[PDB]
Order: structure tokens, then C-alpha cells, then sequence
RNA sequence: UCCUCCUAAAGAGUAACGGAGGAGCACGAAGGUUGGCUAAUCCUGGUCGGACAUCAGGAGGUUAGUGCAAUGGCAUAAGCC
RNA sequence: ACGACCAGGGCUACACACGUGCUACAAUGGCGCAUACAAAGAGAAGCGACCUCGCGAGAGCAAGCGGACCUCAUAAAGUGCGUCGUAGUCCGGAUUGGAGUCUGCAACUCGACUCCAUGAAGUCGGAAUCGCUAGUAAUCGUGGAUCAGAAUGCCACGGUG
RNA sequence: UUCUUCUAA
RNA sequence: GCGGGGUUGAGCAGCCUGGUAGCUCGUCGGGCUGAAAACCCGAAGAUCGUCGGUUCAAAUCCGGCCCCCGCAACCA
């Protein structure tokens, strides 16, 4: 995890794209590739979509999802089983 | 004898026999007999109940037995609920922080399970 | 009998109160306490099934009937008269001194306590229970024992509805919620 | 091997793999690490229809006793 | 009841941690101390607090400061 | 008496395909389609690879 | 060879290579008497307990029971201790 | 475009089979305090004392050294004393939940380490098979190259023997 | 004392 | 018409007065071997022919059946 002394990461253009999400007040899905981020309290309740290497898959992000990286929340190696 | 729900045995020594609360190792029962003044070499037997019942206020002060499963358990349902990386590793069978699953991830996969 | 004492003095004043009873004799009395210890795998020796009947006879002081089984069910390979489980009816006096014991030190002594139910008054008032380890009681030396034992404990009374046995357990303080 | 490949459209898509297949490789039975010329041969046919219960019908017998 | 059948039924004394000596009857016979009893167990202090069902903002804006 | 013709024989003389393992290529004599891709072909997919054939069985037929 | 039902036509009987099943035992209590008791099954609640042991009510009213085939019996019980 | 640039992803998957390894199953030991003895290397965007803070990983500040000078660096097994008394244990450490630190735009997929907790299998291993003739096998620690960080591998070095 | 075999460039 | 049989992939034991499944081979995983045999080692498998029934319980007991193996289907 990383430091307390540094914050938590988030990129730049995640950030242009929140409080761009916050303020003109849209329901859209906001497709990102930034599976990096750690989720801020102002993400709560934004549709916004998580790169996984092929596709964008929709994570809602609920209040309990603020400690944790978007990554988490959009897998991707997909399996299923070897018979 | 008996500390915070458990029967703790009587013939081992304190620092020893404290370790079977769920809750406790051996740095915390370090920690726990640091404030009820009792030397850490003497056994469960030839205690004094003014000692023991001493000794319950100093666990009570941390989470143990019953409370510790609790939390554990709403921390990993936590994980399930929320369908994370990590909650999916738990939700499979997988070890979750990323060891090797192609050979021996057997303590998470159980015994060995043969092809059909 | 402390908490028959207990019933007739502050009890029935508080039930005829909330549900306005005509007669004094309509109060929810409790009636018997039922103490079973089923064991199923008693069909191995006896002395699964004899032990266990003196550590019931040590937490209820009688000495229990080792009842048998009803008809035949072979799921379970028992048959028409094999001693499957010894139960106690506990009545009046030997009654309230069980249920003193029961709800000042043998509930608390129960590992991860949280509460007892109130979905378990089988539909009229008798409230049935049960524990999971023979040793909340003091009465069973946690040394001298090796089984890990377990009684259901089943509370008769003649209350006519269900919240009427709900409300007088809550009159003896009885851990519910 | 002779396997039942039970699939919307399987013949229309198999039935080009009937006939030889020729390998030129340098194979694991041999030893002197030479390269050889072998082959299969595929043949995909479909799933006929059983020919199910022919019921004598008696108006087409005739019986000589 | 019978003469013989059931075991030796006394009333004896059960202390507790919070000093209460209670008198009940039973087949213990020795002088009984007990550890935890209906008056001092947490059923109705600590019963509110082992839920732990939390929050996650306020545990995220507390481990800094913007 | 329609496997016969199926299968034909089974020397080398009688073939479709080609597997040439060391320029890893699968040849079909049918058309040319002389591909140097077989590790796609023989791990797995040739689903876009029968079907440069059935464009000339198509072609067996349209022109007819 | 014996037992039970039907064919047997409302007393008894009544045939067929007619339709159905049983018996060639058991029991020193599974007999005698006195005292007492009331079944199957299902819903609900309940430690391991599982569709089903045991336990607690309730429904139910003999669908249970008889050492066994079938019929007629049986609560005063012929059933159960 | 089979060339090229980028972003995220993959080489880190997991019904399983094998090879090479480390850590074990303990009493010739585990833990606790004390105390003795090395060799060989590395280092300027680097090695970083001392000092203060933190349970600890580490952080603040700042000497010294291109080094038989200063630093990394305390060698450990050992010896003395105490305890454990043959139990899945004060054996074992996997695994998992919190709570962290550091490196790095960035530790979610996947880093190492720390702290607290949890404490699986394992009680010396079937058929079989491998290494080794003397400072050898055995067991103990240390160092380096690679490298921002990331070794139980590799290449070196000594200690008991 | 038993102890077989190695297809085709 | 009367006997006997149906038991893992296959050839077969055992069903004993009902409480419970054995073998040879085949199969799986390792071992040996340059590799495949042979051999060594670890293994797993059954809803006991079908459908009813009687018993608390049926592969076993009873009844009917579908195949299969025999035997007998004759005096005219
Ligand atoms: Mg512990
Ligand atoms: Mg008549
Ligand atoms: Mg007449
Ligand atoms: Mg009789
Ligand atoms: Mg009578
Ligand atoms: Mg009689
Ligand atoms: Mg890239
Ligand atoms: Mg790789
Ligand atoms: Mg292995
Ligand atoms: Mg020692
Ligand atoms: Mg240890
Ligand atoms: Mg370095
Ligand atoms: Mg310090
Ligand atoms: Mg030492
Ligand atoms: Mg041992
Ligand atoms: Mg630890
Ligand atoms: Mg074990
Ligand atoms: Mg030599
Ligand atoms: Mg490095
Ligand atoms: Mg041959
Ligand atoms: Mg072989
Ligand atoms: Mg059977
Ligand atoms: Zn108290």
C-alpha cells in the first residue's frame, strides 16, 4: 500500500473528470484507464468504466469503495475452469 | 482457569497459556500480563482469584475470542459483497495475495483433486 | 423457589396489567422445564448414554427417564426400544431452582453470547431452546468430563398466545433482545 | 479415433476435411533426428438418421398355407 | 421423589467478580466462585458495540488531511 | 462404399493438406492457400481457414 | 391336507385346470389376574439432527395396534405398560 | 505493415504431472538474557555513521569516506544460565484479517519488509533415486554481481567439522 | 534363473 | 411349458436367511528404460436386470416382466 505520508494516488485526468462529473451533473459513464486510482469520497455514485486490457466494464461505485483501487473492480484474466 | 468465554488450561506457564485465547499471541499476552503486575513465568494454577479477575479487565480491554471471529468474518464478507479482486479470491478457493497459483497453492486448494 | 417468589409478587401485577386480564387465575404461569439430551449415537455402548444421564442428573438434580424410541426408523439403524435419549420434566419446586440457575449463570457462561431468540415460542407460548456444550453450568467439572455434550432446554407454559410467553419471560429478565 | 460432433452446422463446416493430411516433420520416433513423411486421413461423414422399425404390413404378405 | 435415585442436592454459595454472593441450591456441594453472571455481562453495554459495521469515508479522510 | 472414397488411402500421395513442421506452414492442395500460420491452425483455430474453401466450393456452384 | 376372501344368487351349503393371498408355527410369557394407559401421520419450535431418532406443544380421532395371510372383530379395549 | 508510437493488459492464470530448491516435522531442540571468534567483497544520483523519534520496517538532521582510513557490518552456529518435558507442543510456519513503512509518475491485477492477530499440512516420507574421499560431506551465518525497488536462484567467502 | 522390441527421408 | 442366470469397461465370485461389495483383467497417477513392453509402487469404481410390493431397512423376500442359457414341445 502506499504511503500516508504521501496521500492517496489518483491521476490528473481522472480528477478533470470527476469534479467534471460532479458539477454539470450527468449519469454518464465515465470510461478510464486509470486502474491506479484509489477511490475518492466525491466517486461515490458515479457509473465509470475500468479498462481490463481488452474492455470497459461498469463499476457503480458504492460507498464501500473508497479505500480501494479501481483495479480491484475490473479483472482481468478471465476464468472459468479447465473442464 | 477460564478468561473472556474459553477454559484456559491450568498446568502451563502464563505467557504460554494465555496464547489459546483467540485474540492473544505472544506479544499482546506480553502485553497483558505488562499491566496486571504477575511475573510471566508463574503457571494458571497457584493464581489468585484477585489476580484473575484482575487479569479479565486487562483482555477485555482488546478483541477476543467471540468479538475477533466477528470482525474477521464482516471483513472478509466485506470482500464478497463488494466482488473486489480480492473478494473474488476468496469466493474461488485462491490464495489472495498474489502467490504462485500453477504449482502449490495447496493450503488455500486443499488436498489434491485428480482429473475425472 | 426465589423466582417463584419472585412470580408472585411483581409478576402477575405487571402481566394483568399490559393485557388486562379479567381473572387473576388467566396469568401465564410457567408449568415444566424440559431437559433432553437426544443421543442418537448412544447405539454404540451404553456408556455413551449413561454418562450423559449423570451429566444431566448433575445439572438438574434428578435422575432422568432413559427414553426410547417411538417407532423404527432406519436412516438412523435404531429399532422399536433402543435407549436413545434421557430428558428430565422438571415441576414446581426443583422447577424455579433450575430456572434461577438457568438465566443468572448458566446463559451468561455460554461461549460467544449474543442473545437468545424470540422466533422459538413454538407457536403457543412454550418457549424452546437449547445449548450448544453441556458446561455452561457449573454443575459439570469441565476436568472430569471428555464428551462434548449438549441439552435443549424447553419451557412449558399456558399462555393461550404467543406474545403472552414472550412477555412473561421478558418479566424475568430473560435475554432476548 | 471416431468422434460424434454433436453442433448446429458441424457437416457444413467439415465436410472439407475428408480425404489425406501429410505431415513432413522431424517427429519424436525417431532417433537419428532425420525428418519424415507421414499421414492421416480424415473422413467426416454426417449423422444419418437410424432406419428405425420396418413393421411388416399384412396387405403386402402373401400367406400359403 | 424417590428415596434413593437422585443425587445429593444442597444449597451451597456462588460468588461472583461483582462481589455477589447468591445462595442457590444445587449439586455442586463446594463453596462456588464464579467468573461472569446475569448482573455483570455485556449484554446490555457491549452488545452495541461488536457489530463493527463502520464507515468508509470517515475512515479515509482520517488517515490524512486535504 | 462412401468412406472408401472418403478416406482414398493412406500413403503420401493422396493428400489435401500439408503440415510442414519446419517452415510451419499447412498447404491445401484443393485451391493453393500455401499459409505460413500453423501454430494457429494446429493448437486450434482454422475457423477463417476452411473457409477459403467453401468460397471455391461456392464457386464450384455460382458458376455453374 | 388345513386356513381366509370372492364366485355363492341378503339363513347353512354349493362346482370348475375359476379369481386372490397364506399355513405344517410361535409363546414359561406373547398365558392368568388386578392396577393403569390410548394409537398413525402431519404442521410449529428446539444442541450436534439430517425428509425421519429423542424433546415440547398442537392438529388429528384409530388412517395405529394384534407374532403372521385374509376376513370378521376390538376403547369396558381383544391394543399398550 | 510482419515496420513505428502510445495507453491499459499479459508473461504472475490453475482440475493437474514432473524437475531444481528452501523451511520443517523438534529435546544434538524452540524461546529469553548474556558473552567469544571471521574471511572475502562493495560504495558518489552511492555507502551512510552518531544522535533523536517509532513496538518495528523506518523517518528527521548530518559528519566521514573514491576508501588497509569512513560506511555498509551486529557474523551466526558456539559457550554459560534459566525455562519448555515429548503434546501437532513455547515444534512448524503456511494461510488469512486488520495496521503500516520504503522504493517508485504508479505497488489493484503483481513488490519487498514490518507490527498485531490467525497458527493448514507436516511426527523423518512407497516404488525408486542423488551428492560426496578431507577441510570433503554435513550445518551455520556473511558478501557480491543484476537492480529505483524486487531472492529461498546464482557467483564468492569464512566458522565448527 | 528369466529378461522381448526400435516402422517409414 | 418347466429349470438356471443378469453382480464396475469386460469375465466372474459373493448374495444366506436382510444391515457390509469382492476378484482377475482393463483404467488412472508416478517409478524403471534412450524410448514402448514386461515388472515394481500408489490408486479409484457399482442405481447388484426392470417395474411393483411386503418389512423400520431389499442386491437378498415375494409377484409380474424384458432379454439370455438349457431342457421338453410327443401318440396320432
Ligand atoms: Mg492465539
Ligand atoms: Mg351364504
Ligand atoms: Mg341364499
Ligand atoms: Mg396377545
Ligand atoms: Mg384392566
Ligand atoms: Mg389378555
Ligand atoms: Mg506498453
Ligand atoms: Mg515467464
Ligand atoms: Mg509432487
Ligand atoms: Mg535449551
Ligand atoms: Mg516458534
Ligand atoms: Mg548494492
Ligand atoms: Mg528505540
Ligand atoms: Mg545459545
Ligand atoms: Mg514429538
Ligand atoms: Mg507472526
Ligand atoms: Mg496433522
Ligand atoms: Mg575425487
Ligand atoms: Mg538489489
Ligand atoms: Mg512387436
Ligand atoms: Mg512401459
Ligand atoms: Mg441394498
Ligand atoms: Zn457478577
Amino acid at each position: 500500500p502506499r504511503s500516508l505520508k504521501k496521500g492517496p494516488f489518483i491521476d490528473l485526468h481522472l480528477l478533470k473528470k470527476v469534479e467534471k462529473a460532479v458539477e454539470s451533473g450527468d449519469k454518464k459513464p465515465l470510461r478510464t484507464w486509470s486502474r491506479r486510482s484509489t477511490i475518492f469520497p466525491n466517486m461515490i455514485g458515479l457509473t465509470i468504466a475500468v479498462h481490463n486490457g481488452r474492455q470497459h466494464v461498469p463499476v457503480f461505485v458504492t460507498d464501500e469503495m473508497v479505500g480501494h483501487k479501481l483495479g480491484e473492480f475490473a479483472p482481468t484474466r478471465t476464468y472459468r475452469g479447465h473442464a | 482457569a477460564r478468561i473472556a468465554g474459553i477454559n484456559i488450561p491450568d498446568h502451563k506457564h502464563a505467557v504460554i497459556a494465555l496464547t489459546s485465547i483467540y485474540g492473544v499471541g505472544k506479544t499482546r499476552s506480553k502485553a497483558i500480563l505488562a499491566a496486571a503486575g504477575i511475573a510471566e513465568d508463574v503457571k494458571i494454577s497457584e493464581l489468585s482469584e484477585g489476580q484473575i479477575d484482575t487479569l479479565r479487565d486487562e483482555v477485555a480491554k482488546f478483541v477476543v475470542e467471540g468479538d475477533l471471529r466477528r470482525e474477521i468474518s464482516m471483513s472478509i464478507k466485506r470482500l464478497m459483497d463488494l466482488g473486489c479482486y480480492r473478494g473474488l479470491r476468496h469466493r474461488r478457493g485462491l490464495p489472495v495475495r498474489g502467490q504462485r497459483t500453477k504449482t502449490n497453492a495447496r493450503t488455500r486448494k486443499g488436498p489434491r483433486k485428480p482429473i475425472k | 423457589a426465589k423466582l417463584h417468589d419472585y412470580y408472585k409478587d411483581e409478576v402477575v401485577k405487571k402481566l394483568m396489567t399490559e393485557f388486562n386480564y379479567n381473572s387473576v387465575m388467566q396469568v401465564p404461569r410457567v408449568e415444566k422445564i424440559t431437559l433432553n439430551m437426544g443421543v442418537g449415537e448412544a447405539i454404540a455402548d451404553k456408556k455413551l448414554l449413561d454418562n450423559a444421564a449423570a451429566d444431566l442428573a448433575a445439572i438438574s438434580g434428578q435422575k432422568p427417564l432413559i427414553t426410547k424410541a417411538r417407532k423404527s426408523v432406519a436412516g438412523f439403524k435404531i429399532r422399536q426400544g433402543y435407549p436413545i435419549g434421557c430428558k428430565v420434566t422438571l415441576r414446581g419446586e426443583r422447577m424455579w431452582e433450575f430456572f434461577e440457575r438457568l438465566i443468572t449463570i448458566a446463559v451468561p457462561r455460554i461461549r460467544d453470547f449474543r442473545g437468545l431468540s424470540a422466533k422459538s415460542f413454538d407457536g403457543r407460548g412454550n418457549y424452546s431452546m437449547g445449548v450448544r456444550e453441556q458446561i455452561i453450568f457449573p454443575e459439570i467439572d469441565y476436568d472430569k468430563v471428555d464428551r462434548v455434550r449438549g441439552l435443549d432446554i424447553t419451557i412449558t407454559t399456558t399462555a393461550k398466545s404467543d406474545e403472552e410467553g414472550r412477555a412473561l419471560l421478558a418479566a424475568f429478565d430473560f435475554p432476548f433482545r | 479415433i471416431i468422434a460424434k460432433i454433436s453442433g448446429d452446422g458441424v457437416y457444413g463446416r467439415l465436410k472439407f476435411e475428408s480425404g489425406g493430411h501429410r505431415v513432413q516433420r522431424v517427429p519424436a520416433t525417431e532417433s537419428q533426428g532425420r525428418i519424415h513423411t507421414s499421414a492421416c486421413t480424415v473422413a467426416v461423414m454426417p449423422e444419418l438418421p437410424d432406419a428405425e422399425l420396418p413393421d411388416i404390413n399384412p396387405a403386402d404378405l402373401r400367406i400359403d398355407t | 421423589m424417590k428415596k434413593d435415585i437422585h443425587p445429593k442436592y444442597e444449597e451451597i454459595t456462588a460468588s461472583c467478580s461483582c462481589g455477589n454472593v447468591m445462595k442457590i441450591r444445587s449439586t455442586v456441594g463446594h463453596d462456588l466462585n464464579l467468573d461472569v453472571c446475569s448482573k455483570c455481562h455485556p449484554f446490555f453495554t457491549g452488545k452495541q458495540r461488536d457489530v463493527a459495521t463502520g464507515g468508509r469515508v470517515d475512515r479515509f479522510n482520517k488517515r490524512f488531511n486535504i | 462404399s462412401t468412406r472408401r472414397n472418403l478416406l482414398g488411402s493412406g500413403d503420401r500421395s493422396d493428400r489435401n493438406r500439408t503440415y510442414n513442421f519446419p517452415q510451419g506452414r499447412v498447404t491445401d492442395h484443393r485451391i493453393n492457400l500455401t499459409l505460413y500460420r500453423l501454430d494457429e491452425v494446429m493448437e486450434g483455430k482454422l475457423d477463417m481457414l476452411i473457409e477459403p474453401i467453401i468460397q471455391e466450393h461456392q464457386a464450384d456452384q455460382l458458376a455453374a
